[PDB]
């Protein structure tokens, strides 16, 4: 009702008040002792005062059993930023650029607005609109991408017994005796399968490895004080192709270990691209840098090998020399902008502070703030680094957006991204140099190889099916070359099979499911 | 290295590089590309067989220039033509502007019809239309139970028109299978006591488009509905992103005793209550249930 | 009547008592003008002659003269001769336009033009009337027809020619790069050549110091060198000459047949700068000037140009193309194609016998008129679902088309609001899908330049004291002074109450400034809206995605079998159903003469006699039921202007989109949970959503390859009883009712004798019977579809009936269908509140009043608050109050919260119709009044307390809801998406011929698309069965799905598919792209696929016996 | 009529020895199908006697249209009696 909209009753004065702030910001830009966008950004930020201000007002107005309080506190539906623009003030509005403008909405659709502000509104209504008519198709074409490259990924066996796995934190130690719960056990720890089994420091195991770590184990770990806890993933996965059972742990559907047929990396790709029209590099655009396995933008350089840091100091850009403590020759950077900011971290001696001059460097620290080149941390630190660094990235931007998405889906991709090697010198076996090679017909046919990050289109392209690679991109390029090198599709995978009408290799298709005998027992027979 | 690729590849597959140049073009089968005539007079033709026409047109052109001993000019002018046209017919507009039809619009080639999202490859291969199938409009369906589905009579009576026909023989109401179809077409009020049994216990699929997650799809027992709307469970809208704004859902009847047993178990409604991505419960309850409850 | 009822204006308008604060210093002008005055431009009417006289151009020339004018001097290579055009002339119109309607015509106007021939040798003059073909007409309502098909020609929006600056922030070293472009009417752009990529800036000859760094790149010698290199830079082809090559080069910049200087353009560039080949140095001058920071512009004669980066977007550089002018740029076309006929025919002819009738040809004149019409994306299908939908159809302004850019090149930065847009494009409505910002509609008061500008008026103010003299602005003229809004105290005399006044900057900001320096002032505050967002009452408290949702939906809502106008307006209605056309309006004043259904007759003052001929229950281009009905009686009077008939979506001349319904917002037992939408039988049983719906089925016989088909009655293998509505040509009779899978039109078509089965042949042969064989073709009724036959229409051979050749007989049955509201059928209000109804109640189901009311439809609370429109909330209240009348107490002086309301608000009879208009609407306070002041029922009970809240019963229980709930009366529209058209489901049908999938879409009886994605979800859920047989024997597996409806229909296993005939076909288009693709076995062999013929032979044998 | 038993599908370029073997026959002539009869012309993209008939056992001058007539090729049209279905998977070829 028009009634039940509530009005905050000191409206008029706070927005007089800030209106006083934003008249001695006039004052100021008009002696000129004020930049035009400082003037704007002290508006904006009075502005944004002033809106924060009529909201804990109106908060404070409203009787808790008012239907608009109760529709949003109890969680049914709607936010209260939603109830403040209806019954306290609409606020800021963008531009068409995406500026704020230094003008506020002082109106709220209670009220109704004014033409100037209802016509201002219209700039971020629209573009809103449009930004969603983009970002679907956008989030679909990166859907697609991470189906193309983790669809035949399926679960081909019970367990692969291998004793590989990851370092998960389930707390923090305060310096109270207090037990600070990790923010990524949802995501990180819980649905896993132990790799080795956690042991309090007093006492007995409490959980054992190849146990599901459900919310009753979390909370024994954590009754237990165990801070770490070493999970078995897809990742550490030691099954040729696809993954183990084990490894992969629970399916979040149904709550019980993964079936056998279960296809997981379609399951991964659309558990990862059905939240994608929510993303709004700090965005999407991150994502698909980081499932393309592209050099990021913004680039900031990491540490090759332990040593000294000589940091050179200059006005258009930072310059960095690094003297090993091996004994080695010195390996010297340069090219650092002055615009990105120094990395703040742990040092070795044990302080926290900013990188400066002369400090000590570990292997892989981060010299600079940024987003780091996996490329560089698999060279640096490793293939198994490279892993936990991409998944935590991609997981950082699902996260920052409020979207839950368990990290084992992540692993299906990041895994499918690890998979080859590049062959420097062939030796004596017949692989060309520079040329791409699996991990599997590499270690079997064995000279030289490198691990290789790859962006899920190239190793989509780079599969053994000619049929598959023609129907997702590039299907001139891809059926030339089919032709000239007289390639055989070996039709074992789920799109070559629904192509051609067969049962898809998955699911209830694979041969263990496929062909069964069922006869009734002589009991039920006699009965 | 980049040379030593493609020499090496013609040197072990055993292609004879002689493959690259054609003294002959073959021509696809004319179903493939038909021919019909419209409302009007006026008739239809694919691109191809104006592109196959060209090549046509230009060949016998460049054979009437050999045999009259024209210039070298003139008869290689026609041989330009002819690889031009043949390259519009393989792949248009990939070398020089396209071949147009009326309109001034490029005509679809050979290589248009294996790309894009429009191709054979992505709308005829990895997807397709299919029979026994239907849509509708989607209204919440408060009474329904996790596992069930309204379905307008209508539609549920052509979808499994054969199961009635053939129940419809089995008693004495249809003389013959023929009589049989006779009936269900024209409605005949014996039909929906048979088809109420069909309907019993044999699931059917709804999808709502787009199709995001698996859950996008989920399997429910039918039950004949009152009006031509299909009722949905209010639980199962988060998974579907339902809004009922006039939301439309898609319905097909599985067959086989195997699709049968796939949507039971596999793809029942009430057997997928959580996320398959983070594991929290989907058909959890949300507005008008919080609220109430 | 007083100043609060809206629409004093015209003649016998209901009386709707407004709450606007603010009067109206100028009407709404014609909103159809936008099309009429353009092409009356193009005719060179006698009013665009007056109105040129007056406000326009001392020269008037018409588009038509414009082209004459422009092709007149047509000379030959000897210029001995001359042929020349001048006075265009129209004859009368051809056919009617219902008879054009009718008959699939065109309708048209002979064109003449005087043509005059001069031969220089003998001096002969020979002056000729020549036909120019028959001229596409408009009609009083704005459009065309085009084969029978009512068309709207929608104005577009293009770039200005001009010089446009911009600077570019290079990535290296982040420099401030200037690039510049010239937009030329016709002909090539040039850069700072015509694509060519590296062209020197140095080949075409501080800031001198640039200038100069730039001249040394290369060194320039005479006038030869630069020339040449332009020659051979230019185009690839050998050079010829390098002087001639420079000459023809110099035509680019000169001749006016190549390079065609824009009249709209040289006014941009000579607005820009100074009062050819010194406009060109003066852009080099303001390029140099961009490099560095100027605020003055200097060249030779020139002075007082500012230096400035151009903004592509405003829509001071941004113009409109209207009807007029893209008819005429088509007339161009042909005019030039018509005279490279003519130069042909000059050199070559014997020159004493020749006339201008020998050399014109208006072949290809007439081929671009049709091509226009006919082909073009800007000639559309006229959008009638109601008149505001056509209204703002023809008020439509859109980006796309020939000339504009396309829908891929269109960037975020095209679509959204530009301030310049204010009173010119509404920034409320435009789609809400992948067309959002490249469709707009013009504002309400917004009018077209000459020159193609869109201007809006504007209240002049002298020394603070607002006047009555209006003036139009352009947005380039609206960048210089300051506009301040229309809502703002002003005396009684004419002066500004306060002591300063809001405005908009001319950078498009916000300021604060004194009366005194206020130029111009909003006239109305919906200035800025278009016709249908004008109508959203309340649309202020509303956000601009629901009122953008509102807007499209009202182009959305159905006519209603009987229409009734909204308790809530915002006035806008009655000039919006009026400016649509499709009321009937009263040229002259008088007396009805005679009054009937099918007609109005008026005995006007001076003797003469005028008769409105009604149409009635018309089928609309989407086939809704367009239907006039006179609202005068025998003795009345009328006067010019004055509504004479109802159209569709009218009531008393105001457009009615909808229905007044008692609302209640509460959640009721899920049913309207999630936007559905809660509906009491009522309106189903007193049909008061209830439309018409008209459908046109057409069959035609031709001729086959066995020979002609035949319309008969005589249908083998068909009863009698259904032959029985058929007369005795075998067409349906007028007033049968049909339903499902009843025949229409009876046809049959010649059958070939291997076409037969067995058994038939077995027939044929033992009986002896007709040698001519026949299968069934009538046209029947698609599934779903019912109603009774309102028309029939048949052409023949026989006659003299025009027809495709080949085709015999057409026949043409139309069927009426009348639709109760049902579920899945959308509503919405005019606020962006819509939702498919999810339960239709028995009335004793519904809550109900305490007096025993039902309420008609229950909107679920949760709706409402997150979505941002208050309107529809407001509205409610208001509604009831306009329901239930009120009385304001006066007796100890009008309180205060009613001091802003005219005099006619303070009371109201029931059942009042009411005005909000936005942003002058009906005040929170003034509201809240009303509601306490409500008259009661016709017991004295008060039903809706002061909150706007009514205590309801539960009709299932019994029991009172525990809680008042917010009851009102709401404008609910029914919109054009209804479960009838939405509903179909196929077991078996049809299937394609190239790919043999199912056909798609409704009407074909089609599949359901099962797509990428879909499999994806197959595949997730580890399904391979239902995946495979919904891609094979579901599909285009052949063998595999005549085999499954066997088993079912015998009740065995289903089979085992086969193989998808989607990958026989892949592997035909991989050959036909001379690749060799086998399909191995596992010992490698290839393997053939084929199919074998015995077996249908064997069964269809071993069947006989 | 068989089950896929299909190990792998083999692409490769096709040279003029495979396009005439895949033929049916040459197509000489740019005309489509006559315009009276509606009857495809001899030699041209929709001719019958290279890609089949457009009728049941049909041939394309009439002598034989029936279903004991099948297999044998006409000598007068040379258009063989058989199923039409054959007219999808059966291609022409140009000679250049
Ligand atoms: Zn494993
Ligand atoms: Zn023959």
């Amino acid at each position: 009702s028009m009634a039940d909209v509530l009005v905050p009753p000191r409206k008029k004065e706070i927005l007089d008040h800030y209106e006083e702030r934003a008249d001695k910001v006039e004052k100021q830009f008009q002696r000129g002792a004020l930049n035009h966008d400082e003037r704007n950004e002290a508006l904006v930020e009075i502005w944004k005062e002033a809106t924060d201000e009529v909201g804990q007002a109106l908060r404070e107005h409203y009787p808790d059993d008012n239907p608009i309080i109760t529709i949003v506190d109890s969680g049914a539906t709607g936010n209260f930023t939603q109830t403040r623009t209806l019954a306290g003030m609409k606020g800021l509005v963008t531009n068409p650029k995406g500026e704020f403008i230094p003008r506020p909405v002082k109106s709220s659709f209670r009220e109704g607005l004014t033409v100037l502000e209802y016509f201002i509104n219209t700039h971020g209504a629209r573009k809103g609109l449009a930004d969603t008519a983009l970002r679907t198709a956008d989030s679909g074409y990166l859907t697609r991408r991470l189906v193309d490259v983790s669809q035949d990924v399926i679960v081909r066996e019970h367990d692969c017994q291998t004793e590989r796995g990851i370092v998960v934190e389930l707390a923090e130690r305060a310096p109270d005796g207090t037990l600070i719960r990790d923010p990524y056990i949802e995501t990180s720890a819980y649905a896993r399968t132990l790799g080795t089994d956690a042991v309090d420091e007093a006492g007995n195991v409490i959980v054992e490895r190849g146990q599901d770590l459900g919310d009753p184990e979390i909370d024994a770990l954590l009754a237990a004080g165990i801070t770490q806890v070493k999970v078995r993933s897809v990742l550490t996965c030691a099954t040729s192709t696809g993954v183990c059972a084990t490894c992969y742990g629970r399916s979040m559907a149904t709550g019980k270990l993964v079936d056998i047929g279960e296809a997981v990396g379609i399951v991964a790709a659309q558990s990862i691209g059905e939240p994608g029209t929510q993303l709004t590099t700090g965005g999407l655009p991150r994502v698909q840098e980081l499932f393309e396995a592209r050099v990021p933008r913004g680039k900031a350089p990491i540490a090759d090998v332990t040593g000294r840091v000589r940091l050179e100091d200059g006005e258009r850009f930072y310059k960095i020399t690094i003297v090993p403590d091996d004994g080695g020759e010195e390996v010297v950077y340069d090219k650092i902008s002055k615009r990105q900011r120094l990395r703040v971290f742990k040092h070795e001696d044990g302080s926290e502070r900013v990188l400066s001059d002369g400090d000590h460097v570990e292997v892989g620290q981060q010299l600079m703030e940024g987003s780091a080149d996996p490329h560089e941390v698999l060279r640096v630190q490793g293939p198994r680094e490279v892993q936990i660094h991409l998944v935590r990235e991609v997981q950082e931007v699902y996260r920052a957006q409020g979207v839950s998405i368990h990290d084992k889906h992540i692993e299906v991709i990041v895994r499918q991204m690890l998979r080859r090697v590049t062959i420097i010198d062939s030796g004596s076996t017949e692989f060309l140099p520079g040329s791409l090679i699996d991990r599997a017909e590499f270690e079997a046919e064995n000279a030289a190889g490198r691990p290789v990050l790859m962006g899920i289109t190239k190793a989509s392209l780079a599969t053994d099916s000619w049929l598959s690679a023609a129907s997702f991109q590039e299907t001139t390029r891809v059926l030339t070359d089919a032709a000239i090198n007289c390639r055989s599709d070996k039709l074992n995978g789920l799109k070559e099979n629904v192509i051609i009408g067969k049962l898809i290799p998955a699911g209830t298709g694979i041969n263990r499911y496929r062909n069964i005998a069922v006869q009734p027992t002589e009991e039920a027979r006699a009965a | 290295l980049k040379r030593l690729k493609v020499v090496a590849a013609f040197q072990q597959s055993g292609n004879s590089p002689m493959g690259m140049v054609l003294d002959a073009v073959p021509v696809i089968p004319p179903e493939l590309r038909p021919m019909v005539q419209l409302d009007g007079g006026r008739f239809a033709t694919s691109d191809l067989n104006d592109l196959y026409r060209r090549v046509i047109n230009r060949n016998n052109r460049l054979k009437r220039l050999i045999d009259l001993g024209a210039p070298e000019i003139i008869v290689n002018n026609e041989k330009r033509m002819l690889q031009e046209s043949v390259d519009a017919l393989f792949d248009n507009g990939r070398r020089g502007r396209p071949v147009t039809g009326p309109g001034n619009r490029p005509l679809k080639s050979l290589s248009d019809l294996l790309k894009g999202k429009q191709g054979r490859f992505r709308q005829n291969l990895l997807g397709k239309r299919v029979d026994y199938s239907g849509r509708s409009v989607i209204v919440v369906g408060p009474q329904l139970k996790l596992h069930q589905c309204g379905l307008p009579k209508l539609m549920a009576l052509e979808l499994f028109k054969p199961f009635v026909m053939k129940r419809l023989v089995d008693l004495n109401h249809a003389q013959n299978i023929k009589s049989a179809k006779r009936m269900v077409e024209r409605q005949r009020p014996q039909v929906w006591d048979v088809l109420e049994e069909v309907i019993a216990e044999h699931p059917v699929l709804l999808n709502r488009a787009p199709t995001l997650h698996r859950l996008g799809i989920q399997a429910f027992e039918p039950m004949l509905v009152e009006g031509k709307a299909i009722q949905l469970h209010p639980l199962v809208c988060e998974a579907f992103n339902a809004d009922f704004d006039g939301d439309q859902m898609a319905v097909h009847l599985p067959l086989s005793a195997e699709a049968q047993a796939e949507a039971r178990i596999l793809m029942l409604s009430s057997n997928n209550i959580l996320s398959p991505a983070s594991g929290r419960p989907l058909a959890m309850p949300r507005l008008d249930m919080v609220t109430g409850l | 009547r007083p100043q609060s009822s809206s629409n004093n204006s015209v003649p016998g308008a209901p009386n709707r008592v407004s709450f606007a604060k603010l009067r109206e210093p100028l009407e709404v002008p014609g909103l159809l003008d936008v099309q009429t005055d353009s092409f009356e431009w193009l005719i060179g009417s006698p009013r665009w002659r007056e109105s040129a006289a007056e406000r326009g151009d001392v020269n008037p020339v018409g588009g038509l003269e414009e082209v004459l004018y422009e092709l007149s001097p047509i000379e030959d290579f000897s210029g001995s001769m001359s042929l020349s055009f001048s006075d265009p002339r129209f004859d009368d119109v051809k056919a009617p336009v219902d008879e054009c309607k009718d008959k699939d015509m065109t309708y048209a106007a002979p064109l003449f033009v005087t043509a005059e021939f001069i031969n220089n040798n003998t001096g002969e003059i020979k002056s000729q009337t020549v036909f120019m073909g028959d001229f596409p007409m408009m009609t009083e309502k704005g459009t065309f027809i085009i084969n029978g098909t009512e068309r709207v020609v929608v104005s577009q929006l293009v770039r200005s020619p001009g010089v446009y600056f911009d600077e570019t922030i290079d990535k290296s070293t982040d420099k401030t790069l200037h690039s510049v472009k010239v937009i030329p009417s016709r002909g090539a752009w040039l850069e700072f050549i015509d694509r060519k990529r590296r062209q020197p800036v140095t080949v075409l000859l501080g800031f001198s110091e640039i200038m100069r760094s730039t001249l040394e790149k290369d060194n320039t010698v005479g006038t030869d060198e630069a020339l040449l290199d332009i020659y051979r830079k230019l185009r690839p082809g050998e050079p010829p000459t390098k002087e001639s090559a420079q000459t023809l080069l110099e035509n680019l910049f000169f001749k006016e047949k190549r390079y065609d200087l824009a009249r709209v353009g040289r006014y941009k560039v000579n607005k820009k700068l100074g009062l050819t080949e010194e406009d060109v140095v003066a852009t080099i001058e303001y390029l140099v000037r961009l490099h560095e920071g100027q605020t003055t512009m200097t060249v030779p004669g020139g002075v007082e140009v500012p230096v400035e980066t151009d903004d592509i977007d405003h829509f001071g550089n941004r113009r409109l193309r209207t009807v007029g002018e893209l008819i005429q740029n088509q007339i161009r076309v042909g005019m030039s194609r018509m005279e490279r006929v003519v130069r042909e025919r000059m050199t070559t002819q014997d020159v004493e016998a020749i006339t201008p009738q020998t050399l014109i040809n208006i072949r290809p004149v007439v081929a671009a008129i049709k091509e226009f019409f006919g082909t073009s994306q800007l000639s559309q299908f006229m959008d009638q679902n109601n008149p505001l939908s056509g209204l703002t159809h023809k008020r439509r302004l859109s980006a796309l088309g020939p000339g504009g850019l396309s829908r891929e090149r269109a960037g975020l930065e095209v679509r959204d609001v530009h301030p310049s847009h204010y009173g010119r494009m509404c920034p409320i409505e435009t789609p809400e899908g992948p067309n959002i910002g490249l469709i707009g509609s013009l504002s309400v008061y917004a009018r077209v330049n000459p020159f193609g500008f869109i201007e809006t008026p504007y209240r002049k103010v002298v020394d603070g004291v607002v006047s009555d003299e209006i003036v139009y602005l352009t947005a380039d003229e609206e960048d210089r002074h300051v506009v301040a809004q229309a809502n703002s105290p002003i005396d009684a005399d004419g002066r500004f109450v306060e002591p300063r006044v809001l405005v908009r900057r001319k950078a498009g900001e916000v300021e604060y400034v004194p009366s005194s320096e206020v130029d111009y002032m909003d006239v109305s505050p919906r200035q800025m809206v278009s016709v249908a967002t004008a109508m959203i009452p309340f649309l202020e408290h509303d956000d601009a995605n629901r009122a953008l949702m509102g807007a499209n939906m009202q182009r959305q809502a159905v006519p209603l079998v009987r229409s009734e106008a909204p308790l809530v307006g915002t006035g806008m209605e009655l000039r919006a159903a009026i400016d649509a056309g499709d009321v009937v309006v009263a040229e002259e004043s008088g007396v009805i003469e005679e009054v009937s259904a099918d007609y109005i007759t008026v005995m006007h003052d001076n003797g003469t006699r005028r008769t409105y001929r009604m149409r009635k229950f018309a089928r609309s281009n989407h086939g809704t039921c367009a239907n006039q009905c006179p609202i005068v009686d025998a003795g009345d009077r009328v006067e010019a202007g004055q509504v004479i008939a109802d159209g569709p979506c009218t009531d008393d001349g105001e457009m009615a989109l909808g229905k007044n319904l008692l609302v209640a917002i509460m959640p009721w037992e899920g049913h309207n949970y999630e936007d559905a939408i809660i509906l009491s039988n009522r309106l189903v049983e007193e049909d008061v959503l209830t439309s018409i719906h008209i459908e046109e089925h057409e069959i035609d016989a031709r001729d086959t390859k066995l020979g002609a088909e035949e319309i008969t009655r005589d249908i083998p293998n068909i009863s009698d009883e259904v032959l029985a509505d058929l007369d005795e040509r075998g067409i349906v009779r007028i007033g049968a009712e049909v339903r499902d899978g009843d025949i229409l039109v009876g046809k049959v078509t010649p059958k070939g004798e291997t076409e037969l089965t067995p058994e038939e042949r077995l027939l044929r042969a033992i009986f002896g019977e007709k040698a001519r064989e026949v299968r069934d073709t009538s046209l029947k009724v698609p599934h779903g579809e019912s109603g009774k036959v309102i028309g029939i229409r048949v052409f023949s051979r026989e006659d003299e009936d025009e027809l495709p050749a080949g085709v015999n007989e057409l026949v043409r049955v139309y069927v009426a269908q009348k639709r109760k509201i049902s579920d899945g059928d959308k509503l919405a209000g005019r606020h962006g509140n819509k939702g498919v109804i999810g339960k239709i109640l028995p009335v004793e189901d519904m809550p109900f009043l305490a007096d025993g009311t039902p309420v008609d439809i229950i909107l679920n609370t949760h709706g409402v608050p997150r979505r941002m429109n208050i309107g529809q909330i407001l509205e409610t209240h208001l509604g009831w109050c306009a329901h239930s009348g009120w009385k304001v107490d006066a007796a100890k002086g009008v309180p205060d919260w009613a001091a802003r309301l005219p005099d006619e608000l303070l009371e109201a009879q029931p059942n009042a119709i009411v005005s909000t208009p936005v942003f002058d609407g009906a005040q929170e306070a003034e509201l809240q009044g009303l509601l306490s002041c409500t008259l009661p029922n016709r017991d004295g009970d008060v039903l809706v307390d002061a909150d706007g809240k009514a205590m309801l019963f539960d009709g299932r229980s019994g029991e009172p809801f525990p809680y008042p709930v917010t009851v009102g009366y709401m404008y609910i529209m029914k919109l054009h998406h209804l479960v009838d058209d939405k509903i179909h489901a196929r077991s078996t049908g049809p299937y394609s011929m190239i790919t043999q999938q199912p056909l798609g879409g409704k009407a074909q009886f089609g599949g359901q698309r099962f797509g990428e994605m879909e499999c994806w979800a197959m595949q997730a859920y580890g399904a391979a069965y239902t995946l495979q047989e919904l891609l094979t024997i579901k599909s285009d597996d052949t063998v595999g799905r005549v085999k499954v409806y066997e088993a079912i229909v015998k009740g065995e296993n289903i089979p085992e598919p086969g193989i998808p005939e989607s990958f026989k076909v892949l592997l035909k288009e991989l050959q036909s792209l001379c690749l060799n693709v086998e399909v191995l076995s596992s010992d490698g062999a290839a393997i053939e696929l084929r199919e074998g013929e015995d077996e249908d032979l064997e069964r269809a044998a071993a069947n006989l016996g | 009529l068989d089950v896929n038993f299909f190990d792998e599908l083999r692409i490769g370029l096709a040279t003029a020895e495979d396009i005439r073997q895949w033929s049916y026959g040459e197509v000489k002539k740019p005309e489509t199908i006559n315009y009276r009869t509606l009857k495809p012309e001899k030699d041209g993209l929709f001719c019958e006697k290279i890609f089949g008939p457009t009728r049941d056992w049909e041939c394309y001058c009439g002598k034989y249209k029936r279903v004991r007539f099948k297999g044998i090729i006409c000598e007068r049209c040379g258009v063989e009696v058989t199923r039409a279905k054959v007219r999808r998977e059966r291609m022409g070829h140009i000679e250049l």
